[PDB]
């Protein structure tokens, strides 16, 4: 298939990304898209073999680079805040009808490592009411104050993931919508029959990914660096 | 504006190596009838052939032993490159040509000359160059006082510039007496009436 | 050269006919794939159709195409909810060899689920160290954030638990206050339920 | 295969070492356009021609591309036989009738195989024009090379080509 690398990157104004892709599919050739809001897929660069580069329609700000067949890789040498977007990667044979998309690589570029917030994950209890009334039970979970948007949230029933009755909202929402750095919000759901939660013996768990940033940063602040961890907040039976 | 296409190279799965691939369109009587021909050259020694009097890929030699049966199996390679000859042939023909080279007329430059310096009642030499004229149809004759001389008449064959226009010299072996008007007469296709451009003795 | 798709989003209850239109400029252009791209993941040939043929139905989706006024329209039929996502339109000049495709903006797609015995309540919920819950409303009610700030007010959402049934919505609110007035700026049914 | 007129569309030539390609369309002998390859624009033969017809430079980029996988593959199915060189020849000649006082001298070179040549007893280059290589039914090339000279006694002028195929160069004086 198509594999971008890496999934979620957090960058500073002025530092070199570079974005990778890799394939499978002994395809030649290769293309870079950036999705935005109001202006639809993007062609940046692409490449109809090892060795040559061709520019796409925003070529300004990335430089290609196809050193493989397989390989096709953006490079950002100067990155700006105008850059960040999900980027895309493709592939397909000469004259290809179709079109072999990657998975998408969501990219922030940040002029100040200050506002990078990792989320407070909290579950709240369903209601007796709901529980009386509809002999359904609806746990909800809210992690809060995190920025960006670079986050991913599950449950886990009994040690083990879950999708029935499972819902998160689509995007976040902005606690103060009117800072541009304002740090985001996201609530999920989970409802369960009334009988299976007051079991005390199942416990219900809230799990959020938070892509922030990675081993190789500088933390110039007293409070702790947002790397790359889990959050998580459990609740019980009663 | 009007659109040129190129065929679609099927593809294929000190010292020097050279390839090459051809699209040649065969019109006749305009589109009344085309034929269409695709050829791989590798090193001077062309291996696979598309021929549109065939309908296949052909081999002609042992290297194109592979890529013809290949290109045969797959309709999404053969089923393209067949009709190639209405998507690139005719498209070609009716439509970017007719705009282009099916509409350039050059009139020609008639200009006579004398090879030799004039000597009255002494043999010499008459040239009649004819230069940049498109395209090739073109009939040149020599007239002495009103008599087409066909006799000591030699003239250069084609000249290709290479730049759209043509060349032709015609040199008229001649003796000078004095009254006489030798003319040469051009007929092109781009000229309403022959030209004439005279010579008086 | 552009291409142009209308609206930028559309919603359709379920069991009901999408349509996805699509417009081009340059006569040109011979190849119309569609793309479908689902939230999270990059986006992935769902049905294609050449300028010779006015239709390809592919059962659920069928393509109409018009050379006459260079229009296009995708028509969804018996929309599941699984289909809600954002549909692009693409065209290419296959005779040109450009290898570029050029995309259109591409429409959004939502899907309401058909709900049936809704009672609409809201609820809430312990902190477990206050949340207000507003489930099983009719997908009919749109809701709207609060006119208050700081008053968090989230957009609606679909539940299923497989094993009985069941379409429920839900909207979750929060603050830091009483539930019976979240909703207050919202359009809520005159038939809901408060304990 | 004889025809009124042929459409010779497409003509895709790449060599290695060097990694040197070449993308032309002819028509009757003469070329309409060829694509420049490190520049990704359609250069015209005749200006003309560019304001009546167009082609999208980056129909031939991907062409070139897939010759340059062909020959790679044909290489090693051959067990790697190299090309055999040929002898050039040439022939000069002007455009218009030489009046000694306006002209431009053509120096026509035939029978290039490999692709590579290099066209008063003095380097001279005072607006010299150059054309892509045309094929020919043997498969081996013709290149020609315009001058733009003004003629006179004192002044004689010659045609340089150096081609691997020639164990040393030769000129033709005109």
């Amino acid at each position: 298939a198509v594999t971008q690398s890496p999934r979620n990157k957090v960058a500073v104004t002025g530092g070199k990304v570079t974005l990778s892709c890799n394939q499978t599919n002994n395809h030649n050739n290769m293309y870079w898209y950036r999705q935005d809001t109001g202006h639809g897929l993007r062609l940046i660069h692409y490449s109809y073999g090892a060795g040559s580069t061709e520019k796409g329609d925003i070529p300004d700000g990335y430089k290609a680079s196809r050193p493989s067949q397989e390989n096709f890789s953006l490079i950002l040498e100067l990155a700006t805040p105008s850059q960040t977007s999900v980027y895309f990667c493709a592939s397909g044979d000469f004259w290809g009808d179709t079109l072999y998309f990657g998975a998408g690589t969501r990219l922030s570029v940040l002029e100040d490592l200050k506002n990078v917030f990792p989320p407070e994950v909290a579950v709240f209890e369903p209601s007796e009411a709901e529980i009386s009334h509809t002999q359904k039970a609806t746990l909800v979970c809210l992690a809060t104050g995190f920025y960006p948007d670079h986050v991913e949230l599950s449950w886990w029933v009994n040690g083990k993931e879950v999708h029935s009755g499972v819902c998160t909202d689509p995007q976040p929402l902005k606690e103060q919508p009117a800072l541009n750095d304002s740090r985001y919000a996201l609530s999920s759901r989970l409802r369960v029959s009334a009988t299976f939660w007051q079991n005390p013996r199942n416990h219900f768990r809230c799990q959020v990914q938070f892509y922030g940033l990675s081993e190789n940063d500088e933390w110039t602040q007293d409070r702790a660096k947002p790397v790359t961890q889990i959050v998580s907040a459990e609740a019980w039976g009663r | 504006r009007v659109s040129y296409y190129g065929p679609k190279t099927s593809p294929v799965q000190e010292r020097h190596f050279v390839y090459q691939f051809m699209g040649e369109c065969y019109f006749t009587n305009g589109t009344q009838r085309i034929r269409y021909v695709t050829r791989y050259i590798y090193n001077r020694e062309e291996y696979v052939r598309y021929d549109s009097d065939v309908g296949e890929h052909r081999a002609v030699t042992e290297l194109g032993r592979p890529d013809a049966e290949y290109w045969n199996s797959q309709p999404e390679i053969l089923e393209r490159t067949r009709a190639e000859l209405d998507t690139v042939c005719r498209h070609n023909y009716e439509g970017p040509e007719t705009h282009t080279s099916l509409r350039r007329l050059e009139q020609p430059n008639v200009v006579i000359s004398l090879s030799r310096t004039e000597a009255l009642n002494h043999h010499n030499t008459l040239v009649c160059s004819v230069t940049d004229f498109y395209p090739a149809k073109i009939k040149v004759r020599w007239f002495r006082n009103g008599q087409e001389e066909t006799v000591g008449v030699s003239s250069t064959q084609l000249i290709r510039n290479g730049d759209w226009t043509f060349q032709v010299l015609v040199m008229l072996e001649m003796t000078p007496r004095r009254g006489e008007v030798y003319t040469c007469h051009v007929e092109h296709p781009s000229l309403k009436s022959p030209i004439t451009v005279e010579w008086r003795a | 050269q552009q291409v142009r798709q209308s609206p930028q989003s559309l919603t359709v209850w379920e069991g009901e006919t999408a349509i996805l239109n699509c417009s081009y400029e340059n006569s040109a252009f011979d190849y119309f794939p569609w793309y479908q791209q689902f939230p999270g993941e990059g986006p992935a040939l769902l049905i294609s159709i050449l300028s010779v043929s006015d239709k390809k139905e592919d059962g659920r989706f069928t393509i109409f195409f018009n050379k006459r006024e260079k229009k296009l329209s995708l028509h969804i039929a018996d929309s599941q909810p699984g289909d809600s996502a954002t549909y692009f339109c693409a065209a290419s000049e296959t005779g040109a060899n450009t290898g570029k495709l050029t995309f259109g903006h591409g429409t959004i797609l939502r899907v309401h689920p058909n709900i049936q015995n809704p009672d609409p309540a809201v609820y809430q919920l312990r902190d477990s160290k206050s949340v207000c819950l507003f489930t099983d409303f009719d997908s009919q009610t749109n809701v709207s954030q609060s006119k208050d700030s700081d008053v968090y007010i989230t957009d609606k959402c679909v539940l299923d638990m497989r094993s009985m049934d069941f379409k429920s919505n839900s909207a979750v609110a929060w603050s830091n206050f009483a539930c019976a007035n979240a909703f207050n700026n919202s359009i809520i049914p005159e038939d809901t339920f408060f304990p | 295969i004889e025809a009124d007129h042929v459409g010779t569309y497409g003509i895709s030539v790449y060599q290695s070492p060097g990694d040197i390609g070449q993308y032309t369309f002819e028509f009757d002998g003469d070329e309409l356009f060829y694509v420049d390859l490190d520049k990704k624009e359609t250069v015209w033969m005749l200006p003309e021609f560019g304001q009546l017809a167009s082609f999208d430079p980056q129909g031939g980029l991907q062409n070139i591309a897939v010759v340059k996988h062909n020959l790679g593959v044909l290489t090693k199915r051959s067990n790697s036989t190299p090309a055999t060189n040929e002898a050039p020849q040439a022939t000069v000649f002007p455009k218009s009738p030489v009046l000694l006082g306006p002209n431009t001298l053509i120096c026509f070179v035939d029978n290039i195989f490999p692709p590579v040549i290099n066209i008063n007893s003095k380097s001279v280059a005072d607006g010299v024009y150059e054309t892509s290589f045309f094929v020919n039914r043997d498969y081996s090339f013709h290149k020609l090379s315009y001058l733009t000279f003004i003629p006179s006694d004192d002044d004689i002028y010659d045609c340089k080509v150096e081609h691997w195929g020639l164990e040393e160069p030769v000129l033709k004086h005109w």
